[PDB]
RNA sequence: AUACAGUGAAACUGCGAAAAAUCAGUUAUCGUUUAUUUGAUAGUUCCUUUACUACAUGGUAUAACUGUGGUAAUUCUAGAGCUAAUACAUGCUUAAAAUCUCGACCCUUUGGAAGAGAUGUAUUUAUUAGAGUCUUCGGACUCUUUGAUGAUUCAUAAUAACUUUUCGAAUCGCAUGGCCUUGUGCUGGCGAUGGUUCAUUCAAAUUUCUGCCCUAUCAACUUUCGAUGGUAGGAUAGUGGCCUACCAUGGUUUCAACGGG
């Protein structure tokens, strides 16, 4: 258990979307892990309400440390997400009776929102996000008008 | 007749053996039989039409004998893309049969086949079981994300639970359909739903002071839920006709239901019980007739 | 084969699990009273 | 200025509510570092973000606690330390003289001066060399 | 099987082949405890050579603190007792004044129980409050003015507690590793530091305070009053030099 | 002994064969694994169940074996058919549940209770919590609700989901006992293995600092192809440029860095 060796690595997982693919591997100690590789589904939830669903991932349009992982659309952790919207929305208008914050009204009749990735499902095995609320968002549309 | 089955398997003269076993199966050792005649008959005329009811039926359910089983739904789903766009409610089907990515994607025939695939395959798995939980949250999910899909969920639950006398005023079955309405009742044809959900109820309310357990938890869950029911809804015709009954017998015991009364008193829900008036028993038999005294008042 | 020693074991188990289960939620009714004497004092 | 980088500077599982409102836009969290160092106000209602800080970060500190010397603040958010201990070999029969040299993590939650002494723990890992953290000057 | 440098306070012979045992895993440490192949091999000597002690473990006639423990290399460490039912013997294991595994001859009625020195006191799991003990005996439910630091006293036939020794200034205490092995006392002064380094200082027949390190340190109850016995005179180490000159 | 029974070839299975450079110590793991031993550890798998159900317990897929050969040798082989499980892969666990509140009412309580309500673990998130009198003179009258650490975003509980899935015993040797509804009926002991989580144990892993020869006709070394830091990510049992991007241009040193034996 737990030698030591020099300098080298390994190959990452790198995950697309599409043709969702789990690909089990050898942990020395337990908690064996999991490669997501081309995982087209997440988990995502909000954080006022706290409401998760799991929902279709549509496409990564924001990373903040390469911009040809959003090229080839690769979900790493802390990226910028859009998804479905549906289930949030029918959630909202089941139990709030509003049937519709200002700037995520605006983002449902739109039909896609932003959220953050929390989960690294090129080593846990799942993908989570959270949907951006606040001043997360605010600096989001900031990193919106930093596209454009 | 394992044997015999056998043969037909390995096997005109056998549309006639179909039709006679289309009595049979119309009609009704037997779950491997069953079994192994539906892997034969998925590989008439009118026959074939109440052939095509009765295959609808195991693939919407699986509700007497057993419970849902996978190998007759994917028996039952081959049997029915054997008798009948088509092609990709088939294959989105198909994956059904075989859940979550199935549900993501599927979230007027296709739509009938599809909430009778998904509530077959998803029909109250367990209560927890560490993925039953999931299952039930993920059929909920899909019953709120698919009005004719809520509708004929509704007419699902009604098609498992005559009705002119359980409109007016078998135990173990009772205590089955009990649980299916608070499972039915359990998500997040409106009058039709309403009268069987009332009818079960009363009969569970009958059954219950006349497995006992079974029933005082059922009827518990199920009265609880249809004061959620009403809270959610909020006519008043139906509802005083299931509502006097049940009032009736709980007069005495009012001194769930007391906040389906707390809650069905705040305009014209103030008509709607003052329709029936008892409210003075409610107010004077604590914070939890504090608090109706300081609403009703 | 169901022999008479297969369920006489399966028996055994399930008693076994019952009587654990029981001297737990004995024990947790024990401790209940001993916090309730340590906050009257 | 707070925001530096292509990311937002995130303190994860601690974040406010919008339909909730107070003057401090996330519950700010803030750890007492222990062996009687105290946390400063300016480093409490300082708004920066700092994931490794020994107040408000992420980091624990224990163990060793050393004194020492700027002798530089010529890098990106670390400084250097300069510990010229006093030094006896019996070969030499004299007190002669060394220096010790180590880089330390720092905080923008306080001042730096090359010159004077500061107080510094032993910390997990924090960089290739940096193993330490400034607690107190 | 790595050996010949054991913890020579288990005082084997060395012209004894060349090994020496290895404790398995256990309740105590490496070097604080002792196996049963030393204890009854070249401690008390009830057997030769070490397949005949296998041979008395594994006819059962030994448990140590209530069950059998069939094992040669069973490390069973300090404070536990061991019943041998055959010669009515109770050997509890303790301490001396010089850094030996002193046996005793303990009655029934107090071999029926055994003491330690706590570890911890968490909140295991569904909200349900256990302590430790130095010899990994993870107890639930304690009375819950159990200190770290503090003794507790096991049942031994089921394994809860009946009575607990408050550790504060001035209940009697005995001491466990470093160089001032084997002594009693606690009424002096009560240090405590910032990690570690540190006692409740010692006072005697001679009234030496005395201090070691706090894990290095554990209770047993009211000064003149023991919860345990204590061997030969009730281990003071005064000199050996004014014992030669009295007597 | 018409399932076998103690004996045991062979084989399957289970386990174990893992010249500040080295180190001698020291510090932490509130920065990881925690196999083996030891101690506590878990009622929840079907109820669109009466045209009522695999649990008195369900399925393959093969060794050894039998048979056909090759071959020049044997720690070489290919084909075929059988037959097992703590191997492999599924899988339901019978007052359908069961337990604690509230216990009004009675009858006097140490109750017995009609009905108002709740109930696993694991994985990955996002939260939240986790900080002066009356006095039968005897006592009472409401009191200020939380574990530990020097230190937590710790331990843990609940909340809303996702679980390609976790576990929640389809196992084994000895005795055969108590009951009465004499039925292959209900229950029952000693303890071998396996499994969830926590603690302990050893074992591994880094990491802290104190310490070794001769040198300046040895003073510059390193950013190349990250040399020195930050931020985010990949990874990894894990911190950490260990690597990937963007930013900054550093760091070591004459007290002998760097090189020479």
């Amino acid at each position: 258990r737990k030698k030591r060796k020099f300098e080298l690595g390994r190959q990452p997982a790198n995950t697309k979307i599409g043709a969702k693919r789990i690909h089990s591997v050898r942990t020395r100690g337990g908690n064996k892990k999991y490669r997501a590789l081309r995982i087209e589904t997440g988990n995502f939830s909000w954080a006022s309400e706290g409401i998760s669903k799991k929902t279709r991932i549509a496409g990564v349009v924001y990373h903040p440390s390469n911009n040809e992982l959003v090229r080839t659309n690769t979900l790493t952790k802390a990226a910028i997400v859009q998804i479905d919207a549906t289930p949030f929305r029918q959630w909202f208008e089941a139990h709030y009776g509003q049937t519709l914050e200002s700037s995520v009204e605006s983002q449902f009749s739109a039909g896609r929102l932003y959220a953050c990735i929390s989960s690294r499902p090129g080593q846990s095995g799942r993908c989570d996000g959270y949907i951006l609320e606040g001043e997360e968002l605010a600096f989001y549309l900031r990193r919106l008008t930093a596209k454009k | 007749t394992y044997p015999i089955l056998i043969r037909n398997q390995a096997l005109i003269p056998q549309v006639a053996e179909n039709h006679f076993v289309d009595i049979a199966p119309f009609v009704y050792y037997k779950d491997e039989e069953d079994m192994e005649n539906e892997r034969v008959i998925t590989g008439v005329d009118r026959n074939v039409f109440l052939k095509t009811l009765s295959k609808f039926k195991n693939i919407k359910n699986v509700y007497s004998a057993t419970e849902l089983h996978d190998h007759l739904m994917v028996l039952l789903g081959s049997r029915n893309t054997d008798v009948q766009l088509d092609a990709l409610l088939a294959y989105k089907n198909p994956t059904l049969n075989k859940l979550l990515d199935d549900t993501l994607f599927k979230d007027e025939n296709g739509s009938q086949s599809i909430k009778a695939e998904d509530e077959k395959v998803v029909m109250p798995y367990v209560l927890r079981i560490f993925f039953g939980r999931a299952q039930v949250p993920p059929t909920s999910g899909q019953k709120r994300s698919r009005v004719i899909s809520v509708l004929p969920n509704f007419k699902k639950p009604y098609i498992n639970d005559r009705l002119d006398y359980n409109y007016f005023f078998k135990a173990t079955l009772k205590t089955i359909r009990r649980m299916t309405g608070f499972v039915n009742i359990v998500n997040s044809r409106t009058n039709f739903p309403l009268h069987t959900n009332s009818v079960l109820q009363p009969l569970i309310y009958s059954i219950a002071m006349a497995s006992t357990e079974e029933v005082h938890l059922r009827k518990m869950a199920s009265n609880l839920r249809q004061q959620g029911l009403k809270c959610l809804s909020s006519v008043g015709n139906t509802f005083d006709w299931s509502t006097s009954m049940e009032d009736i017998y709980a007069v005495v015991v009012k001194p769930n239901l007391q906040q389906p009364s707390s809650l069905l008193r705040l305009y014209w829900a103030h008509n709607p019980s003052l329709y029936q008036f008892a409210t003075a028993t409610a107010l004077m038999d604590q914070h939890v007739k504090e608090a109706v005294i300081g609403p009703i008042i | 084969l169901v022999t008479p020693q297969r369920l006489q074991r399966k028996r055994h188990q399930r008693a076994l699990k019952v009587r654990n289960a029981q001297a737990q939620r004995e024990a947790a009714a024990e401790y209940a009273q001993l916090l309730a004497k340590r906050l009257s004092e | 200025t707070v925001q530096s980088e292509r990311a937002f500077q995130k303190q994860p599982h601690i974040f406010n509510n919008p339909k909730v409102k107070t003057s401090k836009r996330t519950k700010r969290w803030y750890k007492n570092a222990g062996l009687g160092f105290k946390t400063p106000k300016t480093a409490i209602e300082g708004s920066y973000i700092d994931k490794k800080c020994p107040f408000t970060g992420l980091v624990s500190i224990r163990g060793k606690i050393l004194t020492g010397t700027v002798v530089s603040t010529k890098m990106h958010r670390t400084i250097v330390i300069r510990r010229a201990y006093l030094h006896y070999i019996p070969k030499y029969n004299r007190y002669e003289k060394r220096h010790k040299n180590v880089p330390v993590h720092v905080s923008p939650a306080f001042r730096v001066q090359v010159g004077d002494i500061v107080t510094v723990g032993q910390c997990r890992p924090i960089s290739k060399t940096v193993r330490f953290n400034v607690v107190k000057v | 099987l790595k050996r010949l440098a054991a913890p020579h306070h288990w005082l084997l012979d060395k012209l004894s082949g060349c090994y020496a045992p290895r404790p398995s895993a256990g309740p105590h440490k490496l070097r604080e405890s002792l196996p049963l192949i030393v204890f009854l091999r070249n401690r008390l000597k009830y057997a030769l050579n070490g397949r005949e002690v296998k041979a008395i473990l594994m006819q059962r006639h030994v448990k140590v603190d209530g069950k059998v423990r069939t094992d040669t290399t069973y490390p069973a460490g300090f404070m536990d007792v061991i019943t041998l039912d055959a010669t009515n013997e109770n050997f509890r294991l303790v301490y001396d004044v010089k850094g030996r595994f002193a046996v005793h001859r303990i009655t029934d009625e107090e071999a029926s129980y055994k003491l330690g020195k706590v570890k911890k006191v968490q909140l295991g799991k569904k909200g349900v409050p256990y302590v430790v003990t130095h010899d990994g005996r993870t107890i639930r439910y304690p009375d819950p003015n159990i200190k770290v630091n503090d003794t507790v006293k096991i049942d031994l036939a089921s394994g809860k507690i009946t009575d607990f020794i408050k550790f504060d200034a001035g209940k009697l205490v005995y001491v466990t590793g470093g160089r001032n092995l084997g002594r009693i006392g606690t009424i002096v002064h009560k240090e405590r530091h910032d990690g570690g380094f540190d006692l409740v200082h010692i006072k005697d027949s001679l009234d030496n305070t005395f201090v070691t390190r706090l894990n290095n340190v554990f209770v047993i109850g009211e000064q003149g009053k023991p919860y345990i016995s204590l061997p030969k005179g009730k281990g003071i180490k005064l000199s050996i030099a004014e014992e030669r000159d009295r007597r």
